[PDB]
C-alpha cells in the first residue's frame, strides 16, 4: 500500500522520542516478591493525602449548588403553605 | 556510582524465596479465577438460548 | 509435586476448570436453595397445604 | 515472524489489544472505553432475543412486554437487564466525556477523535428515544408528543416535517411501528463509528495524566491493561447484578406501567434521568422556535473546545484555577437534571435560567480567560525582569 | 494556541510597572507552589505540550547535555506517579533552579516563522 | 503529498477505488464484484422501508403486505424491486463464483479470499430463505414445513433441535416472528464479511485471464475502471427495471398469493428457482438422515478445489481437455434444477441420482484426473527424448 | 501442486518406450496446437505460475539476457489480449523455439528442497 503521514507515535524501536543516554533501571520478579503488601502503609497515610490534598477544590463548588438548591426548595414550600398566600399572587404577577 | 551495586530491595524481598511455594499460591489464584469464569459463561448462554424454547401459553394448549 | 499434577499440564489446567465446573453447578445450587427455604420456612406453599389439608 | 503478525485478521487483533505501546502511568479512568464496548454487545444481544418476542402494532405493543415478563422463560431478566442495562450505559459515557475534559483528550493531535465521538453521542439519545416509545406506556405516548411537537416551528417546511415523522396527524400506529424498525437500525450504525473511533486512536495513541509525552516508556497491553480490565468489568457486572435482580424498578417511572391514553394527560411528564439536564435548557426559552435551536446548541458547543483552550499546558492536573471552574460546570449539570424534574413554579424558572447560562459561559467566556491568565502567571514566577 | 511571544509581551509590561510588579508577582509565587509540579522533579519547560512544528524545531536545537537531562526527569516523574507518591525532599527542584532553558530557542523559531509568513503574503507598490 | 493520501479515512478510499494498481487485461467478467455490492445496497435499502409498515404475527403477516400493495404510496414499487432485486442477486453471484472456476482464482495466495466467499454464500442462502417465510403464503408455510422437519433426523438432539426451531410443536405464530428478527440480521453479518472480503483482496490484488504475472503492467482504477463498471452498472439496472416494471410476477409461483392453511397441503411443494438444484440433490437420497448431509455436502464440497487441482498452470484458457468439462458441469446444474421442479416420477429419479454423481465426480475424480493427464501432455510434445 | 520431477519422471518413460512414444506423441502435438499460447508469442515456461519458493529461486538465477527477453514477451502478450486479436502470422513463436529454457533451473532447486527435507527429519541407528 502508500505510505502513511506523519504522526507523532511510532513502534518497538522506533517509537520516536528524544536519544536516551545514562540511565540505568532495576528490577525484580514477581514470584520472588512478598504477597500482597498494601493494605497497610497505603490506607494508613497514603490514601488520605491523595484526596484531602485535593478535597478543597470539589468542596468549595459543592457547597455553593447544595446551599443554593436547600435555599430555593424551602422559599417553593413557603409560597404554596397558607402563610405564603399573599406573596404567591404577587410574584406569579 | 557504580552501575555493578545495585540499589536496596530488601522492603520488598521475601525472607525465603522457596520457588515452589511461591508459583503454587499465584496458580491458586488464577485457577480458581478461570473455573469460577467457566462456569460463569455456561449458564449466562443457556438463560439466552432457553428463552427460545416453548412459552408458557404455548405448552398450555399441549 | 503439586504445581506440576495441578497446573503445568495445560491439557487438564483447561480441563480441569472446564471440569470441576460442572460438578460445582449441582454442588452450588443445592446449598443455597437449602438456606433460602430454610430461612423462609413457614411462608412457602408446601408449608401451607401441610395443614390447609383440613 | 509469529503468526499474531503475518496473518491478516490477526495482525489487526494483535495491533490493538496485544502489542499495541501503552504509557505506563495511566490511571482507571482510562478503562472506561472498553466498559462502554461491553455495554453496546449487552444492549444487542438483549435486544434480538426480545425481538422474537415482540409485536410493534399499537394495539398490541404494551401486551406484548407483558407477554415477555410473564410468559417467555427468562423473560424478565432480558427486560431488567436490557432497561438498567440503557442507564449504565449513560452514565459510563458521562465520565468517559468528563476524563476528556479534565486531561485535554480534546487538543491536537486528536481533534479527529474528539468529533466522532461526539456524533457517537448523538446517535445514542436518538436511540434511547425510539426504544422508550416501544413500550407504549403512558409516559411512551406524551413524551413523543412533546418532542414532535417542536419541530412545527421551523419556518416554511416545519408542519411538513412533523407529518412526515408521525405518518398522519397524530401519535398513532404508523408512528410506533416506524419507531421500532429505527430503533433496530441505529445501534449498527454506531457499532460503524466505534471502529473509525477505534482507527482514529490507533494513530496517535492516548495520553496520560501527566498531560506530558508518553514515547520515552511504555508497556505492552496483554497481560498488564487486560487483567487490569478485568478488575473494573467484575465491579460493573455486579453493580449492574444488584439493580437487576434486587431493585428493578428504581431508575424507571411508574407512569409507563400505564397502558397510553391520547385522551388523558398526566400530572407530570418527565424524561429518564440522563435526559433531564437538557430538558430543562429547552423549558428556560419562552420562545418555542429559539428554544429547540438552544436544546441542539448544547450538544454541539463541544465541538469549539479545541479552538477556546488557550493554554501551552495540556490538561487540568497543574492548574488550580481550571480546577476549581471544572467542578462548578460538574455540580451545574447535577442541578440542571434537577430542575428538569420539578414543576414550572418560581423560583425554579429563574434557577434554571441562570445555570444555562453558566453551562455555555463555561465553554465560550471561562475557558478562554483563565487560560489565558494562567500562561502569564506561570512566565512573571519565574522570570527575573 | 496562545504564542510564547504574546505572553512575553504582556508579561514584560507587568514586570516593568512598579505598582503592577507588586500585586501580582506575589499572587505567581503562590500559584506555582500551588501547581506541584517541582514536587514530581519537573521543571517548567518540561511541561510544554511538544505535537506541533515549532516545538520539534526548538527540541532539535537543544545541547545534548540538556536533552539527556530532559529525559531523565521525564522518566522519573512518569514512574512517581504511577507509584502514586512523591519524591524525597530533598530530591525537589528548588526555585533558583526552575529556569526557563527551552524559551530562547522557541522564541527564535516563532520569529523566524512569523517573518516567513509575512513575506509569502505581500503587496508592491511602483 | 496530497490530502487523499494524508488523512486517516480518505486514504483507505483512495488505495481501494483510486490509486488501486489494476492488470491491464481482465475483461467484463471481472466487473461482478461491484454489481454485487450495489444489489445489497439495494436489498437494504428497500428492506427498512418496507419494514416500517410490516406486522409479523401470523394473523396479520398476509395482509401486511397486500397493505404494502394497495396503500402504501409508491408501495408496490418497493415490493417489485425487493422480490425481483433478490433473483438477480442470486444471479450474478453464480456468475462470480463461475468465473473463479474458470480462471483458477481459487489456487494459491488467494485461498483465504475464495474461502471467506464461500460462507458469504451460505449466509445469503439462509437470508433468502427466511424473508421467504414471512409473506406466509402458501408456499411459504409449506416450503418451512418441509426444510424443519429435516432436522429431526439427526441422533439423540435431532426432535429437540426442531422443536427449539419452532417455538411449539409446529410452524406457527413464535415461528414466524423470530424469522423476521433474524431476516433483519444476517445482511447486517454479510456486509461485515464483505469487508473481510475486501481486505484479502487488497493484498494480493486480482488476477488476470492470461493466468500469468500482472506485475510488470498496471494501471490505476480511477476513470479507466470506473467507467468501465458504468456500462455494466446501467445494464443492470435497465434490465432489472424491464422486470419490475413490465412483468413483475414471472419469477414467482401463484401459490403464494393463497393464504397459508396448515389443513391445505398444495399438489406441488416448489423452492424459488435459484435453490432447485440443491432440492433435487436432496430428493434423490432415501434415507432421510444421508440426504440432508449430502444437501449441506453440495456447498462445503467448494473447499476442496485448491487441493485437488494439480495443475502446472492456472486458468482454463490454455486448456482444451479443462474446457470441455467445465461446460459438462455448468448444463449438469441446469439440468438439476429443472429435475427439481417436476414431480416424483419416472424417469426423473434415475436422472437426479446420476446428475447428482456428476456433481460430486467432478470436484473429486474428473479435476485431479484431467489436471494430471495436461501436466504430461506440455512435456512430451516439446522434450525431444 | 504437482512437481516437475514426478511430471519429468512419468514422461521420460513413455518417450523411451518405442510402443507409447508412437501414441501418445501424436496426440500432444494436436494438444498444444489446439491450445494456441504460440499465437500470443509465448513458449510454454512462460506460463508457469510463479507464486511459490521454488519458482522464485529459479527465476533469480536466470541469466539477465534471458530475463529481459522473458518480460518482453509477458508485456507484449498483455496488449494483444486486450485489443481482441492475434499477432500476424510471421511474430508467432516457432516449435524449434519453444524450448525449455526454465525447467534445469527449476529441477536443480526441487532436488536440494528435497536433500534438505530428509536431513531434517531423519533417523539413526547405533
Ligand atoms: C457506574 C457503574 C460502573 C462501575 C465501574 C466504574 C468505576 C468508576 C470509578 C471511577 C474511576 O474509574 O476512577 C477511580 C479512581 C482511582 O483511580 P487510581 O488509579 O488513581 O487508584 C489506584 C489505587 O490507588 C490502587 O488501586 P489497586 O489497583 O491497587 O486496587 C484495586 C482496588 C479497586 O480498584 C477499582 O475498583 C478501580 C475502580 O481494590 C481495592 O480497593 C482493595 C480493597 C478492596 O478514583 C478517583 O480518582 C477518586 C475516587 C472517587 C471516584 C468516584 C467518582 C465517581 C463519580
Ligand atoms: C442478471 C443479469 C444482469 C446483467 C447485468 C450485466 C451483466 C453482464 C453479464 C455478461 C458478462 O459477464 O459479460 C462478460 C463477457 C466478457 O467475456 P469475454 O472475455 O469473452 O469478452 C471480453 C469483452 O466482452 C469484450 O468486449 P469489447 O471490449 O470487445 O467491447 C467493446 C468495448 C465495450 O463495448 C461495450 O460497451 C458493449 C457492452 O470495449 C472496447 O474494447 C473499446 C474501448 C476503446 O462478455 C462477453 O462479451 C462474452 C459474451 C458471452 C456473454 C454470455 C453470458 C452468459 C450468461
Ligand atoms: C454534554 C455532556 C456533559 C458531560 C458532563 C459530565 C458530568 C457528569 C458527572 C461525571 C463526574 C465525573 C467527574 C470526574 C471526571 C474524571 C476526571 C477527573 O476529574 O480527574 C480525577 C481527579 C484528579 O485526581 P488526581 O489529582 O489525583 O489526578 C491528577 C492526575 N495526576 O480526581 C477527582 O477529583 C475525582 C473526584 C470525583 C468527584 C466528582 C463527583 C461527581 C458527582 C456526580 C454525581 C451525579 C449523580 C447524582
Ligand atoms: C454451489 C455451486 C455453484 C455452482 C456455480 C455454477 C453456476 C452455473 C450457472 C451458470 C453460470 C454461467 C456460466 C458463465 C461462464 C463463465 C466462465 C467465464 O468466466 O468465461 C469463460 C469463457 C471465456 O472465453 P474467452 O474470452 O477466454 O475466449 C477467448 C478465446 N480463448 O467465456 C465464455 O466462453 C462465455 C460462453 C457463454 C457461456 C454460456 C453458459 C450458459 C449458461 C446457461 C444459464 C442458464 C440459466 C437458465
Ligand atoms: C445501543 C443500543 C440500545 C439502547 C440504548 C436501547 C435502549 C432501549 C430503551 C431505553 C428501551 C425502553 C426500555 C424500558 O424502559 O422498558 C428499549 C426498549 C426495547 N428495545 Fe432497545 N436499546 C438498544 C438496542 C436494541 C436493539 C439492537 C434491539 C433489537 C434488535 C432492541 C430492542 C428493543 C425492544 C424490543 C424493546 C421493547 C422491550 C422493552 O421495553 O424492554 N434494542 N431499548
Ligand atoms: C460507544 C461509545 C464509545 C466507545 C466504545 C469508546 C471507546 C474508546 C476507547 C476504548 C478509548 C481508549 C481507552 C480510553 O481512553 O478509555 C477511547 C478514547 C477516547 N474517547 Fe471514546 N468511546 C466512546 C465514546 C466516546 C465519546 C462519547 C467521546 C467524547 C465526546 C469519546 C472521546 C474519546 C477521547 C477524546 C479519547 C482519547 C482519550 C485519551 O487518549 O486520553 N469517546 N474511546
Ligand atoms: C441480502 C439482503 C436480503 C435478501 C436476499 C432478502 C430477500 C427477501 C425475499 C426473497 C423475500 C420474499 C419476497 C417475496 O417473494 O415476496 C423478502 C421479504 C421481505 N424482506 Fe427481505 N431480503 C434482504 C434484506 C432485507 C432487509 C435488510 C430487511 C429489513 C430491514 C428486509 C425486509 C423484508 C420484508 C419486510 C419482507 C416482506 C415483504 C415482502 O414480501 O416483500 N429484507 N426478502
Ligand atoms: C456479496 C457478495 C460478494 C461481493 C460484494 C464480492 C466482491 C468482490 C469484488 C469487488 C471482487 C474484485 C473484483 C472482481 O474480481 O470481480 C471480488 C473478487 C473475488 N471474489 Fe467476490 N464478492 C462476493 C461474493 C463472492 C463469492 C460468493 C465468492 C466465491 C465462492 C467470491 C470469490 C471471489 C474471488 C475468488 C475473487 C478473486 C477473483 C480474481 O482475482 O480473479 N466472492 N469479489
Ligand atoms: C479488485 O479491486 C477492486 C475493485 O475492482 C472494485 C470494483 C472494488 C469496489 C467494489 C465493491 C463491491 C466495494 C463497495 C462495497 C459495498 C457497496 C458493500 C456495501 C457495504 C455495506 C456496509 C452495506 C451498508 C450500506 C447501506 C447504505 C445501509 C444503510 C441504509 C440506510 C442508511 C437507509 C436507512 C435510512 C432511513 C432514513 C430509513 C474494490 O473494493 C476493489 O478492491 C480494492
Ligand atoms: C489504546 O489502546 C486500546 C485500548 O485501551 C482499548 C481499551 C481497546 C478496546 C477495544 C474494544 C473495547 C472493542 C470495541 C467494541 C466493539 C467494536 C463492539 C462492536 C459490537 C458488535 C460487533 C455487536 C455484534 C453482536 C452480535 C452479532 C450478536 C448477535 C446475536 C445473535 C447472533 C443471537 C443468536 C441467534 C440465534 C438464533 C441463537 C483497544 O482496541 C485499544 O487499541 C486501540
Ligand atoms: C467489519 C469490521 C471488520 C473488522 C475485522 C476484524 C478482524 C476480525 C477477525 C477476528 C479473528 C479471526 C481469526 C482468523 C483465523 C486466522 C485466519 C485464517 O485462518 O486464514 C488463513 C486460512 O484461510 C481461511 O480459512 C480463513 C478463515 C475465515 C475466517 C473468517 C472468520 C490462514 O492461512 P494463511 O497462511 O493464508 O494466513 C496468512 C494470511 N495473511
Ligand atoms: C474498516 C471499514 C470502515 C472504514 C470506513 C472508511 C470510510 C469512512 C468514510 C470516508 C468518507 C470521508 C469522510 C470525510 C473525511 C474528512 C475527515 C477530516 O476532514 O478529518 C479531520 C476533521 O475531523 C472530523 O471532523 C472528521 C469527521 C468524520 C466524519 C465521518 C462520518 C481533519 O482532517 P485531518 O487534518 O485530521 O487529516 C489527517 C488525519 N490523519
Ligand atoms: C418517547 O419519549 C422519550 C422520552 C425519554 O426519556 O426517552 C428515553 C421522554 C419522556 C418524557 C419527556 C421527554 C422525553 O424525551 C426527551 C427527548 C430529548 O431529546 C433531546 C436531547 C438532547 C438534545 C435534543 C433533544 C431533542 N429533541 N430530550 C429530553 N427528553
Ligand atoms: C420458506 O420456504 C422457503 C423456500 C424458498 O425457496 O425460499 C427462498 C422453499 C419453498 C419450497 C420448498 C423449499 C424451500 O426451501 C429450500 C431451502 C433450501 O435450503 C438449502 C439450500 C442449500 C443447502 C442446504 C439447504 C437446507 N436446508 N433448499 C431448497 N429449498
Amino acid at each position: 500500500g502508500p505510505p502513511s503521514g506523519k504522526t507523532y507515535m511510532g513502534w518497538w524501536g522506533h517509537m520516536g522520542g528524544p536519544k536516551q543516554k545514562g540511565i540505568t533501571s532495576y528490577a525484580v520478579s514477581p514470584y520472588a516478591q512478598k504477597p500482597l503488601q498494601g493494605i497497610f502503609h497505603n490506607a494508613v497515610f497514603n490514601s488520605f493525602r491523595r484526596f484531602k490534598s485535593q478535597f478543597l477544590y470539589v468542596l468549595i463548588p459543592a457547597g455553593i449548588y447544595w446551599y443554593w438548591w436547600k435555599n430555593g426548595n424551602e422559599y417553593n414550600e413557603f409560597l404554596y403553605s397558607k402563610a405564603g398566600r399573599e406573596e404567591l399572587e404577587r410574584v406569579n404577577v | 556510582k557504580s552501575t555493578y551495586r545495585t540499589p536496596n530491595f530488601d522492603d520488598v524481598l521475601k525472607e525465603n524465596n522457596d520457588a515452589d511455594k511461591g508459583r503454587s499460591y499465584a496458580y491458586f489464584m488464577v485457577g480458581a479465577m478461570g473455573l469460577l469464569s467457566s462456569a460463569g459463561a455456561k449458564s449466562t448462554v443457556e438463560t439466552f438460548i432457553s428463552s427460545m424454547t416453548a412459552t408458557a401459553d404455548v405448552l398450555a394448549m399441549a | 509435586s503439586l504445581y506440576k499434577t495441578f497446573f503445568k499440564r495445560n491439557a487438564v489446567f483447561v480441563g480441569t476448570i472446564f471440569a470441576g465446573a460442572f460438578v460445582f453447578q449441582t454442588v452450588f445450587d443445592t446449598a443455597i436453595t437449602s438456606w433460602y427455604e430454610n430461612h423462609n420456612k413457614g411462608k412457602l406453599w408446601k408449608d401451607v397445604k401441610a395443614r390447609i389439608a383440613a | 515472524m509469529a503468526f499474531r503478525k503475518s496473518n491478516v485478521y490477526l495482525s489487526l487483533v494483535n495491533s490493538y489489544i496485544i502489542d499495541s505501546p501503552q504509557p505506563s502511568s495511566i490511571n482507571y479512568w482510562w478503562n472506561m472505553g472498553s466498559l462502554l464496548g461491553l455495554c453496546l454487545v449487552i444492549q444487542i444481544v438483549t435486544g434480538i432475543f426480545m425481538a422474537m418476542h415482540y409485536s410493534s402494532n399499537i394495539e398490541l405493543a404494551f401486551s406484548s412486554v407483558e407477554h415477555i415478563m410473564r410468559d417467555v422463560h427468562n423473560g424478565y431478566i432480558l427486560r431488567y437487564l436490557h432497561a438498567n442495562g440503557a442507564s449504565f450505559f449513560f452514565m459510563v459515557m458521562f465520565m468517559h466525556m468528563a476524563k476528556g475534559l479534565y486531561y485535554g483528550s480534546y487538543r491536537s493531535p486528536r481533534v479527529t477523535l474528539w468529533n466522532v465521538g461526539v456524533i457517537i453521542f448523538i446517535l445514542t439519545i436518538a436511540t434511547a428515544f425510539l426504544g422508550y416509545c416501544c413500550v407504549y406506556g403512558q409516559m411512551s405516548h406524551w413524551g413523543a408528543t412533546v418532542i414532535t411537537n417542536l419541530f412545527s416551528a421551523i419556518p416554511f417546511v416545519g408542519n411538513d416535517i412533523v407529518s412526515w415523522l408521525w405518518g398522519g396527524f397524530s401519535v398513532s400506529n404508523p408512528t410506533i411501528q416506524r419507531f421500532f424498525a429505527l430503533h433496530y437500525l441505529v445501534p449498527f450504525i454506531i457499532a460503524a463509528m466505534v471502529i473509525m473511533h477505534l482507527m482514529a486512536l490507533h494513530i496517535h495513541g492516548s495520553s496520560n495524566p501527566l498531560g506530558i509525552t508518553g514515547n520515552l516508556d511504555r508497556i505492552p497491553m496483554h497481560s498488564y491493561f487486560i487483567f487490569k480490565d478485568l478488575v473494573t468489568v467484575f465491579l460493573f457486572m455486579l453493580i449492574l447484578a444488584l439493580f437487576v435482580f434486587y431493585s428493578p424498578n428504581t431508575l424507571g417511572h411508574p407512569d409507563n406501567y400505564i397502558p397510553g391514553n391520547p385522551l388523558v394527560t398526566p400530572a407530570s411528564i418527565v424524561p429518564e434521568w440522563y435526559l433531564l439536564p437538557f430538558y430543562a435548557i429547552l423549558r428556560s426559552i419562552p420562545d418555542k422556535l429559539l428554544g429547540v435551536i438552544t436544546m441542539f446548541a448544547a450538544i454541539l458547543v463541544l465541538l469549539v473546545l479545541p479552538f477556546t483552550d488557550r493554554s501551552v499546558v495540556r490538561g487540568n492536573t497543574f492548574k488550580v484555577l481550571s480546577k476549581f471552574f471544572f467542578f462548578i460546570f460538574v455540580f451545574n449539570f447535577v442541578l440542571l437534571g434537577q430542575i428538569g424534574a420539578c414543576h414550572v413554579e418560581v423560583p425554579y424558572v429563574l434557577m434554571g435560567q441562570i445555570a444555562t447560562f453558566i453551562y455555555f459561559a463555561y465553554f465560550l467566556i471561562i475557558v478562554p480567560v483563565i487560560s489565558t491568565i494562567e500562561n502569564v502567571l506561570f512566565y512573571i514566577g519565574r522570570v527575573n525582569k | 494556541p496562545q504564542s510564547f511571544t504574546s505572553i512575553a509581551r504582556i508579561g514584560d509590561y507587568i514586570l516593568k510597572s512598579p505598582v503592577l510588579s507588586k500585586l501580582c508577582v506575589p499572587v505567581a509565587n503562590q500559584f506555582i507552589n500551588l501547581a506541584g509540579y517541582k514536587k514530581l522533579g519537573l521543571k517548567f519547560d518540561d511541561l510544554i505540550a511538544e505535537e506541533n512544528p515549532i516545538m520539534q524545531t526548538a527540541l532539535r536545537r537543544l545541547p545534548e547535555d540538556e536533552s539527556y537531562a530532559r529525559a531523565y526527569r521525564i522518566i522519573r516523574a512518569h514512574q512517581t506517579e504511577l507509584t502514586h507518591h512523591l519524591l524525597p525532599r530533598n530530591e525537589w527542584i528548588k526555585a533558583q533552579e526552575d529556569v526557563p532553558y527551552l524559551l530562547p530557542y522557541i522564541l527564535e523559531a516563532e520569529a523566524a516563522a512569523k517573518e516567513k509568513d509575512e513575506l509569502d503574503n505581500i503587496e508592491v507598490s511602483k
